[PDB]
């Protein structure tokens, strides 16, 4: 289907388009006209990805110069696969419509774990082990030695790409990760290096946030990215959490022990190699004194231990001669590690700013800021110059060096928290140091200041002003697209009163209440006896969920629920949770009622999507407020209050509502997809809490369903299920919620579409 | 043989029929039985619902049933191993069940890649640098029991691509053909207007004299006056009464005879038995018919031989039994009609077969 969007032709691969999709296209085009960052809110299951891809392809076809390359940022690998499939379908439609294969190149980027074919590395269960094995088999210095001696360790997968894979770029088209692996097997090449080589040529490149947001991994992609590149963020409502996790550092006593052991091993190796060849140390000193640009720029294959965290200004400055010597730097690292371990001896939690810790270290160990600034450079150079293969055992040393480099240069927005005792079990000796970053905008600041425009979309975007404050920027367009439905597919209800009229709440003071647990059990039993097989229940914490399950078993209410429908409970084990999900889906598709129990912060709420027959019922047991005992969260709240005038309670409410919407928003995949939404808490009735719900969900939240009872909720569920289970025809959607070729051309419909979106 | 004897005992009339057909050498047991010749799913409530029946007089009624034990074995293969390793030597069954009740075992209180591989859902798996036991046990054993029940219910890039296609495809923006119908349009619709009704001698009237008669009656009834005396007369009334009188032409026939007393109930029951036997024999005969394979010819010949033997050995004694009482009912006439119809059918088919060959 061909569409006219403000004078730009759009090749829609499907026969019909939602009016909200047309509004999204028009607003996205307007954002592209300003070449600036923009935030848009689109309901999930509306095919916004198809519209975005179509508009980007139209922009590239009309003017390749304006959008030199498309950057897509996602959350999980299956999201990348789905985006690749959708873009492949769109490209096939383009080729059929135009009659020729367009010179379009699409590529999906992932880790070496998803792009290695070497048989020895395949059984490895961990990416870091995979990376270490690959580097041991693909070290630059080892490559020449293998050329001089075949029996020496090597990886022909990279060698053939170096010999043959560089010359001829891949043909225009779209390749999946499995497709890339198959092509690499066909050519005997490694798809990882080939994909990185072809990034400069690919029109569209898709990968995850950490591949670009993390400064440690920023240069692995940004080196082949120009100023006019356009980035896309999808379902990035937790982007601040990702940035904080990337910029946060954790240190433990076992980490210190491993660091000491690896440092002693490194010193022994240095002495041994000096005995074998002292000239290596002199050559390293020559490299340091003459400039760091020679070693880093001439070896692009050594990107295993790249640390682009430091700004470009720090790169020019050289390491002081006090630590240029390898042995001097080893002693410096030993002193730093001993000082850190002694500082960890405190028996209580200590909260400190980076400048104070740096001043204390300078007073004690006579360590200035400038020598510590270039710690990462010396670390990387020393690791490279010693032909170290099994770098996995040396990971704690690299982590400590990166932490020291962060402290030496990054001060504002960071907090050092020392907790010698576990929050859960203070009796257990767990001395843990946390270098926590409270400024996520620093991770996204280079993205804003380097790329032409940034596009962020998500289904849970209730506040449109907190994100410009959280990300510390001013988006060009802040538009929310309301959802228009000819048939109601969502039935949000709030039940703050149980059968015994108990005030239903999930406050940790009331989370241990037996009455709340029993009312939850009764609600779940009635829902299982009434609602169809697909039932998912999101709790507030793992311990609370386990205690509630135990209480239900003791009461016996859980037994009746098992009698009605099969139950599956997730644990902290990944394999057990995977088996539980598989069994849940199999039971739901086999006609036997299956109930899943998870947490709002668990993996289920992160990257699991529910189809119409899976997302029949989603029940949130109270507003998921994060357990405040983590002083990192408290410190972040204090920093936000002191830097953005944001109340800590308001931020907690926003985060809890965001998690709840993420848990609920994944149950609808289209107009014909209808599901049930239950919120079992009286606190949801609060205007501040209720007003923090997505517009497409909050609008449909009828006030008649506000603070219902268990039986009232059951009756409303019965009514909604019977209403929506009746057969429906897509023709009814024509002109009301679905637009054909002729209906979109109506000027009245265009005015209606313009009225649909709202800019704030 | 024992199973066949028990089944025959379950149907004594058939057993009597089997005797009258085999002992009289009418049909062989092989030919007799030539034409003569439940699993329960696994429920998850078989544990919570099933309780040791604690009758008030200190009665521990286990109500041990085979299906319950089979469900336990299917859901818990370990219980089957325990049963096979203990009884009948190490311990008794009831003691094993009692131990199971007292043990903590009773009183306990991914093929798809995209949306199952939770370990592989993240591309950044770095190190850890960047009544809880009772609850965990309860959750683990509940999940194990659910998986066991699901498994007992039953008793590659292509798969990933198929799963992705199923997940992404939208029913709205696809195809809605649904035209699995065949239209029908007959040639001549006038067949039904005069259907199975045979051709009637629907004679047409004469020439314009028909119009003259129509005009005559039109004028005759155009000036009409109602009459009362002319409507009926006593003589006409007497004739109508006589026609409606008992024994009249309208009163066809009259009283009949009590057939029930004309035949003994034993003779009636034997007639029912013979009716059922001949009916089943002829049903098998017609099932063989039409003879489309050479094997059917021998089977129908055997059927006719069996019919002849049964007739001679039963109806002829039955005919004599009826004739000794000199019953006026021709009950045997119906059987003779059926037998002769079948015999003539077979003879005619044999004649057709001979004609086709020649
Ligand atoms: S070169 Fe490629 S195939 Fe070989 S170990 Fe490294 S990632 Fe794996």
């Amino acid at each position: 289907m061909k569409l006219n969007v403000d004078g730009l032709l759009v090749y829609f691969p499907y026969d019909y388009i939602y009016p909200e999709q047309f509004s999204y296209m028009r607003e996205l085009k307007r954002t592209l006209d300003a070449k600036g960052h923009g935030v848009l809110e689109m309901p999930s299951g509306t095919g916004k990805t198809v519209s975005l891809l179509a508009l980007i392809m139209a922009y590239q076809r009309a003017y390749p110069l304006e959008v030199t390359k498309l950057i897509y940022c996602s959350r999980t690998v299956p999201e990348i696969e789905k985006v690749i499939e959708e873009l492949r379908k769109l490209l096939n439609f383009y080729e059929k419509q135009e009659g020729e294969k367009l010179p379009f190149l699409g590529l999906a980027l992932s880790s070496r774990k998803n792009l290695c074919i070497h048989p020895e590395v395949t059984p490895l269960r961990f990416g870091k082990d995979v990376d270490g094995k690959c580097h041991s088999l693909t070290a630059s210095y080892v490559r020449a030695q293998y050329q001089h001696d075949t029996s020496l360790p090597h990886c022909r997968f990279y060698e053939e790409f170096d010999a043959h894979g560089r010359e001829v770029p891949l043909p225009a088209g779209i390749y999946n990760l499995d497709d890339l692996k198959a092509l690499g097997r066909r050519q005997g090449w490694c798809p990882y290096f080939l994909a990185r080589y072809s990034i400069l040529h690919a029109n569209v490149v898709v990968y995850s946030y950490h591949y670009l947001l993390d400064p440690k991994i920023a240069d692995l992609v940004s080196k082949e990215l120009a100023r006019k590149a356009v980035v896309v963020f999808d379902e990035a409502h937790n982007i601040d959490n990702v940035c904080i996790d990337s910029m946060s550092v954790n240190l433990t006593r076992r980490t210190l022990d491993r660091c000491q052991g690896n440092l002693e091993t490194l010193q022994k190796t240095v002495l041994r190699i000096k005995e074998t060849d002292e000239q290596r140390l002199r050559d390293e000193y020559r490299r340091l004194v003459e400039g760091l640009r020679e070693a880093s720029a001439a070896r692009e294959t050594d990107a295993h231990l790249a640390n682009p965290v430091l700004p470009d200004e720090v790169l020019q400055e050289a390491v002081p001669g006090s630590i240029r010597t390898a042995e001097h730097f080893l002693g410096f690292l030993r002193r730093l590690l001993e000082y850190v371990k002694w500082r960890l001896r405190v028996q209580h939690v200590v909260q400190e700013s980076p400048p104070a810790f740096l001043s204390g270290l300078a007073q004690r160990v006579c360590i200035q800021r400038k020598p510590l600034r270039f710690c990462a450079e010396r670390l990387r150079s020393l690791l490279h110059t010693l032909e170290i293969t099994d770098l996995a055992d040396f990971s704690p040393l690299t982590l400590l060096a990166n932490f020291a480099t962060l402290v030496s240069t990054y001060a504002k927005g960071f907090t050092i928290i020392i907790e010698p005792f576990d929050d859960r079990t203070p009796t257990i000796a767990n001395p843990i140091l946390h270098f926590s970053c409270m400024d996520a905008s620093l991770a996204i600041k280079p993205v804003f200041e380097r790329f032409q425009s940034v596009i962020i979309t998500s289904g849970t975007l209730s506040p449109l002003d907190i994100y410009p404050k959280i990300l510390d920027f001013h988006p060009v367009t802040m538009a929310t697209f309301t959802m228009t439905l000819a048939r109601v597919c969502l039935c949000p209800m709030i039940i703050g009163r149980g059968n015994d009229q108990v005030a239903i709440s999930s406050k940790f003071e009331t989370r241990e209440d037996i009455a709340v647990i029993r009312n939850y059990g009764n609600l779940l039993l009635e829902m299982s006896a009434v609602v169809p097989d697909g039932i998912v229940a999101f709790f507030t914490s793992y311990q609370y969920m386990e205690s509630t399950v135990a209480s239900w078993y003791e009461q016996g209410i859980l037994e009746n629920i098992q009698r009605n429908k099969l139950l599956f409970i997730e644990t902290q084990d990944g394999a057990e949770t995977s088996v539980a999900l598989e069994k849940y889906q199999e039971a739901c598709e086999n006609g036997r009622g299956a109930i899943l129990l998870s947490v709002a912060r668990g993996k289920v709420s992160e990257g699991i999507d529910f189809v119409h027959h899976y997302g029949r019922a989603v029940i949130m047991f109270g507003v998921p407020y994060v357990y405040t005992q983590s002083r990192i969260l408290k410190a972040r709240l204090e920093y936000l209050r002191d830097q953005f005038q944001i109340r800590e309670n308001d931020f907690l409410t926003f985060d809890a509502m965001r998690h709840a919407a993420q848990c609920v928003g994944r149950a609808i995949r289209g107009k014909t997809d209808y599901g049930l939404m239950v919120f079992a808490d009286k606190r949801f009735a609060r205007g501040d809490k209720r007003g923090k719900l997505p517009r497409w969900i909050q609008e449909h939240l009828t006030d008649a369903n506000l603070n219902l009872t268990v039986d009232e909720g059951v009756q409303v569920a019965k009514y909604f299920l019977r209403q929506m289970a009746q057969p429906f025809h897509r023709e009814d959607q024509l002109g009301l919620s679905l637009l054909s070729l002729e209906q979109l051309e109506s000027e009245e419909t265009l005015k209606r579409i313009e009225q649909i979106a709202q800019q704030l | 043989l024992e199973e066949k004897n028990r089944m025959l005992q379950e149907d004594p009339v058939l057993f009597q029929l089997y005797k009258d057909l085999v002992v009289s050498q009418v049909i062989s047991a092989e030919e007799f039985w030539a034409n003569r010749l439940q699993d329960v799913g696994i429920s998850a409530a078989f544990l919570a619902d099933v309780r040791p029946q604690t009758d008030g007089c200190n009665g521990l009624r286990y109500n041990l049933t085979s299906d319950i034990i089979e469900s336990i074995f299917r859901t818990y293969p370990a219980v089957k191993m325990k049963y096979a390793e203990n009884v009948p030597h190490n311990m008794t069954e009831k003691e094993f069940w009692t131990r199971f009740f007292q043990s903590h075992y009773f009183h306990r209180d991914g093929v798809k890649n995209p949306l199952l591989d939770l370990t592989a859902l993240e591309d950044k798996p770095l190190d850890e640098g960047y009544k809880e036991n009772s609850n965990a046990a309860i959750i683990k054993r509940f999940n194990h029991h659910s998986a066991m029940v699901l498994a007992a219910g039953l008793r590659q890039p292509a798969v990933k691509r198929a799963k992705l296609q199923e997940s992404i495809e939208y029913e709205d923006l696809g195809k809605n053909n649904s035209v699995k119908t065949i239209a029908l349009n007959l040639k001549k619709s006038d067949r039904y207007y005069h259907g199975p009704t045979p051709i009637q001698s629907l004679q047409y009237a004469t020439s314009q004299d028909i119009i003259n008669s129509f005009q005559s009656i039109r004028q005759e009834m155009e000036a009409y006056t109602p009459k009362l005396t002319q409507v009926l007369s006593s003589s006409a009334a007497s004739s109508t009464i006589t026609a409606l009188s008992p024994g009249g032409a309208l009163m066809q026939g009259g009283t009949q005879q009590a057939i029930n007393q004309m035949v003994p109930n034993d003779i009636q029951s034997e007639l029912k038995h013979l009716y059922v036997a001949v009916g089943e024999l002829l049903r098998h005969f017609w099932s063989c018919f039409p003879v489309n394979t050479p094997f059917l010819e021998e089977k129908v010949v055997k059927m006719k031989s069996n019919l002849e033997r049964f007739q001679v050995t039963k109806l002829c004694p039955f005919q004599e039994k009826i004739r000794r009482q000199y019953l006026s009912t021709n009950l045997v006439s119906h059987i003779e009609e059926m037998l002769q119809t079948a015999y003539n059918k077979l003879h005619t088919w044999q004649s057709r077969r001979l004609m086709k060959k020649t």
